[PDB]
């Protein structure tokens, strides 16, 4: 017994019911870049901060 | 004392060509005297950064 719907009996027209979930996908136009290695010491910013 | 200011190049009329026995309109950057302080905008690198 698992109390998790692993294998389930379905109708047919019900197949697509799975959909459900949200999902946000970055448009092809955009470029995802990790600014993680830009943490060198000798870099100063124009906006001083506290 | 070094400033920048949108300045026209003197384009004189030439009716009496002989009258150009004048100082041939020499023109210069050399200001006879500096600007009115309330008309000047003092820039520090600091501000320009921002």
């Amino acid at each position: 017994f698992i109390n998790k719907r692993i294998v389930e009996r379905v109708r047919v027209g019900q197949i697509l019911a799975v959909l459900n979930r949200r999902f946000v996908a970055y448009k092809g136009k955009m470029r995802i870049m990790d600014i993680t290695q830009s943490l060198k010491m000798g870099t100063k910013l124009a906006a001083p901060t506290v | 004392q070094v400033y920048m200011h949108r300045d026209m190049l003197p384009e004189p009329r030439l009716d009496d060509i002989e009258r150009f026995r004048q100082e041939g309109f020499y023109y210069t950057n050399m200001l006879e005297a500096p600007p009115e302080i309330d008309r000047v905008v003092q820039y520090t690198y600091e501000i320009a950064r921002l």
